[PDB]
């Protein structure tokens, strides 16, 4: 019941195969809307994302969904961890640079195992996350509405 | 209405 399997690729940092699972919002059509390899093009301050997400919700023109990434093999898990640490240590989110037509924005969020969920994502409208969990990379996906 | 995406800090060489 993963909705997409593909690479995350941050040049000079980490590249790995991952499966995405739904967390919040409708994951419908994500299999067609995500590229084979999500290219991480840069980094962004979390407050900038949350200010933007507030405007997105106010505008009523987009759908927000949240997925969680899991490494596929033990080798993937080493690089997944490097990427988590990259953004966690710098208190940044990642920015996808090769979005497909239906996705306006995609951010990669490190969520520490003992972290509180960022408030603009609560409440989760979907399976959510387990209380007892590893360090995780989430994807925050802004999609166009019909 | 349609908010413009925020700028960010590019990382990739």
């Amino acid at each position: 019941n993963f909705i997409w399997k593909g690479f995350i690729n941050m040049p000079s940092v980490a590249k790995f195969v991952t499966k995405a699972y739904p967390v919040s919002g409708s994951p419908e059509y994500l299999t067609e809307d995500l590229p084979d390899s999500i290219q991480v093009g840069g980094r962004i301050s979390p407050q900038t994302v949350w200010d933007y997400v507030e405007k997105i919700k106010a505008s009523g023109t987009k759908e927000i969904c949240v997925v969680r990434f899991t490494p596929v093999t033990e080798e993937d898990q080493i690089s997944y961890t490097l990427l988590f640490a990259y953004f966690s240590s710098r208190k940044r989110y990642g920015v996808a640079a090769n979005n497909m037509k239906q996705v306006k924005d995609m951010y990669l969020i490190p969520l520490g195992a003992t972290d509180k969920i960022p408030h603009p994502l609560v409440p989760f409208d979907g399976p959510g996350l387990e209380l007892h969990r590893p360090n995780l990379l989430l994807g925050l996906i802004i999609r166009q509405k019909l | 209405y349609s908010p413009t995406s925020p700028s960010y800090s590019p990382t990739s060489p």
